[PDB]
């Protein structure tokens, strides 16, 4: 039903950027600049995205570009990775796009 | 036993000498021998006066009382004359109370505090020491330099040494009796241990070559288990000496091979039931998780007592089969705290793997017990177990990487040991100074690897 | 200037789906058992160059991704959406290209 | 130089002996000395008859003799013999017909050059070999029924840090050390000076990566036969200068385990009417002919391995996970590619560098095999594919992992080197037999490492 990000939106429980439909967070650094982006409206899985809330999806990448400019990693290289379901490894069971960079990133997946 | 039982045992075994034994802060066992005719009823009530000034860390007037414990009367198997070993506590002359710096007095204070808190009636310890058997060891230091030489038949480097089955490096675990040339010595150690009150479960060769052997002993209560560990060290040393070998409990005697460790199994019992058995993770209870969290929180301060030597941190390195991550799991080999799988809830316990055999048994056990009690009292949650694979994979706290860091943490973190009067401030300060002297000595002396690295540059 | 994906948008040259702003194509060298690429119809060099004018199509990219995942039936199994940019990640197209990897149980994020 | 020039040189230098030198199948330089007064006009027209039956692969059922035909252009004064000796390289010719012996490597190289000129692809082929060698103070090896042993000792050896007799290069750390660390500066300078005294052109000399004295003296490129002669002179100079300095020089590929081996990177360039055919507008400035050459080398690379890696030790350095590349691919940046494209300032020097051959290879045979493989690739238009430029988005072939595999491939894929009569089937059969004898000797004898693994099991 509800996840950790649901309570984080309510602020009941490291915000980077807050928007009407987009919130950015800094929790386990996998890259020198590992920053996550989630939708304010709860979406259990990216396949279940409705056209009613499809507009915040573009603002996700807009905020990602804004952060990359802010973080200074736009001159090096970054990935926008979304993991889904079991094969992707969805752990928060909510839409979460990863903005990762700061060091030379490897291939798309490890063989 | 009792005083009358000891007096009768003196005549039964035709005992000629009585050896009074005690442990200093460093963990070494000191002994003073008195004639059997000098032991009387008043001996067990008044004790023997002795000077503790020469003992390290016990320094205007240092006249103290050696109070024998009649329950620890054991016949010495090695002395030529019939000698009875009686463990003794160090007591102040006037008040006749436990000395603040006496490790056994500290352990007894910790047990009394555990009973007073009402959490549990008894605490059970299951340490598993390891030791190395060598034929010849030569070390020295001077202004001209320093050296260390380790030699024994089982050493893999003796494949071409003039004098052919011997264990390879990292491959001495469970070898054939021809390769495992330490069968008779281990059997004799087990027999002598059983003669001295210990209960032996199994003995086997360890992973490292050059004669690493482990003898398993049954668990017991904390103070009795520390006394049993002292007896274990004594018998290992003496039986090794009697066979022409030399035994060391050093954590990492040689580089490139497995080091000696002392995994400690801990359990709490109240009215005969195990308080660590429940329905939580790995069959544990809420109190077990609180104990784990308390151990994790104060683990760096514990390291000053459970890893008191600089070799213990040459063992505690990432890799090399030495846990450093301060998490708890039942399957993760990297976790410092492990939850062993047992058939019955009565045997469920908590295993810590970072302590080394060079640690003082009393001080290490007291520190672990006090950390667990602090965790239980303050309800410190250990966090989620490290038994999950997150996306096929650095905020996890790590064991103290150096003796200086552990000593600093012990100096800053003192309340969990000072609770209940178990550790006075003066004793902690003296222990810190004693360990800092050795740390300074090891840090100020140049290393041969430093010459191999920075001689031409 | 334009890229080969601009030519594919023009249809002058394996289209999976077509829309006013987003189209899906099969990879010439599938790095996964079900590797389907997704690009916008408007030529944008990098996501760093994205402005609010075309941000409407960026959501359409994800919607088309979900639709294609459901059509292929890889929705239940699981999939990964990758959108690399700049020198890292081997960006060799210099155009917005969303990756849809699925079918096989995929590996970890990044390479470590 | 002509015969008259050689006679004038004999008269000018007061030469007393003439050394006639030639290379056998194994690659060793064989020499026969004659007095200077035996050299005249008819000597250069008829030559000297000699028995080549004692040579390794030159045996015949008829026991026929062969003629040593001197080459006047190769006259050079020997700088090591006490008496004035003039070295003249000679070709082995059959009596009567006065044609090149089929098993003579120099005749094979001349045939390869003639075939290259006859095909019309190019007029000149340039080779850029970069041999490496080890300098050892003492080497002791032996074998018997009781066992085998090998011992390498040198002052520069990193293992001599405690040897009684202190700046030495560490393992894999002898590349460009300070002058005190490397003790072969004077030796290398003397080698360069005496090489230039013998007609060689020296580019640079330096200490190589491996410890125990690995050194490289760089020499300028030349045409194939002249470059093979220069390589023979290089080996002779290195050996004799090492001997005169109290050292021992070896061109073995992998004398030591855990240290860098010795390789011979060969650079290829085809020229027609003064322009470089390898220069173009393809990848890394290459041309279509260069790509076809690379493809031909890649396709037959296992067949070349029998000639460019004649020894079993040659595949101790070809094991993946070292400096020597093993993958059958070409790239200008990738280190793992066996074929590399050096970056140059001008198109006139654009070349193809191959890195798998070892210094132990026969220069004439290895160069002829590589040239024939390239010519076959050009004639059949074998496209190598794509460069091994590692992008983050058809299994790559590999060189032979053993000498037996390379010999089998040479037995099977022998048509590319039989074109134009450069090699005759008897030559391949004899070379295979001689190499198989050594392979059988190495394979059938027990290895000391096997006793470290399969003695207690
Ligand atoms: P999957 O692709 O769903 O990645 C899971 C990520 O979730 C982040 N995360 C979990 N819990 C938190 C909290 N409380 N705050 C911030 N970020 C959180 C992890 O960092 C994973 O990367
Ligand atoms: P990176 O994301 O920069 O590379 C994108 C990959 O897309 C694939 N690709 C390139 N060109 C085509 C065409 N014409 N059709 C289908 N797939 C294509 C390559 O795998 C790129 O590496």
């Amino acid at each position: 039903e509800e996840t950790i990000f649901s309570k984080i939106i309510r602020r009941e429980i490291d915000i980077v950027y807050q928007d009407d439909l987009v919130t950015a967070f800094r929790i386990s650094p996998q890259a020198p600049t590992h920053i996550l982006i989630i939708p304010n409206i709860l979406i259990p899985t990216v396949n279940d995205v409705s056209a009613e809330h499809e507009q915040a999806l573009g603002r996700m990448i807009t905020v990602a570009a804004k952060i990359a400019e802010q973080e200074g990693i736009a001159e090096d290289g970054y990935r926008l990775i979304m993991n889904t379901n079991r094969h992707g490894g969805q752990e928060v069971y909510h839409i979460n796009m990863h903005l990762l960079g700061g060091r030379p990133l490897g291939p798309m997946l490890a063989h | 036993m009792s005083a009358e039982h000891v007096l009768t045992m003196l005549n039964e075994h035709e005992v000629k000498f009585v050896d009074l034994r005690f442990t200093d802060t460093k963990g070494k066992e000191q002994h003073v021998t008195i004639p059997a005719h000098q032991v009387n009823a008043e001996f067990f009530e008044e004790g023997k006066m002795f000077d503790g000034s020469s003992i390290g860390g016990w320094k205007n007037e240092s006249d103290m009382v050696l109070m024998p414990d009649a329950s620890t009367a054991v016949i010495d198997p090695f002395f030529a004359d019939s000698t009875l070993i009686i463990r003794c506590d160090i007591l102040e002359p006037g008040t006749l109370q436990g000395y603040d710096r006496d490790p056994r007095s500290i352990a007894k204070r910790a047990e009394d505090y555990l009973r007073s808190t009402g959490i549990a009636d008894t605490v059970l310890f299951g340490p598993e020491p390891e030791f190395f058997l060598f034929d010849d060891i030569r070390f020295g230091s001077s202004i001209s330099g320093s050296h260390v030489a380790i030699d024994d038949i089982e050493g893999a480097w003796n494949s071409s040494t003039q004098y052919g089955h011997r264990p390879a490096v990292k491959g001495g675990y469970f070898p054939v009796p021809p390769v495992d040339s330490a069968q008779d010595i281990r059997s004799e150690m087990c027999l002598v241990m059983e003669q001295m009150g210990l209960v032996v479960e199994a003995h086997h060769h360890e992973v490292a070559t050059a004669g690493q052997n482990e003898v398993a002993t049954r668990f017991n209560t904390m103070t009795k288990k520390a006394d049993e560990i002292q007896i274990y060290k004594y018998v290992v040393h003496n039986v090794a000496h009697r066979f022409g070998k030399t035994a060391t409990f050093m954590p990492k005697p040689m580089f490139g091979d497995n080091g000696s460790g002392m995994h400690c199994h801990m359990s709490l019992s109240k009215n005969g039931v195990n308080l660590f058995a429940g329905d939580k993770y790995a069959g544990l209870s809420e109190q077990a998780l609180y104990y784990i969290g308390g151990v994790i929180k104060h683990a760096k301060a514990i390291n000053a007592l459970a890893n008191p030597t600089t070799n213990s941190y040459k063992r505690l390195v990432p890799g090399y089969e030495a846990p450093v991550m301060l998490a708890y799991s039942a399957r993760n080999r990297s976790a410092s705290i492990r939850i062993p799988v047992v058939s019955s809830p009565k045997a469920r316990r908590i295993e810590v793997r970072f302590p080394d055999p060079a640690a003082n048994p009393y001080l290490c056990f007291a520190a672990l017990l006090m950390a667990g009690l602090d965790g239980i009292k303050n309800k410190i949650h250990p966090g989620e177990a490290m038994d999950k694979n997150l996306y096929d994979l650095k905020e996890i706290p790590q064991v103290a990487g150096s003796l200086e860091e552990a000593l600093n943490e012990l100096d800053l973190d003192r309340e969990f040991l000072k609770a209940g009067g178990v550790f006075t401030d003066e004793a902690i300060d003296a222990y810190i100074a004693l360990r800092r002297e050795e740390d300074d000595r090891v840090r100020m002396t140049p290393h041969p690897v430093e010459f191999e690295l920075y001689y031409s540059v």
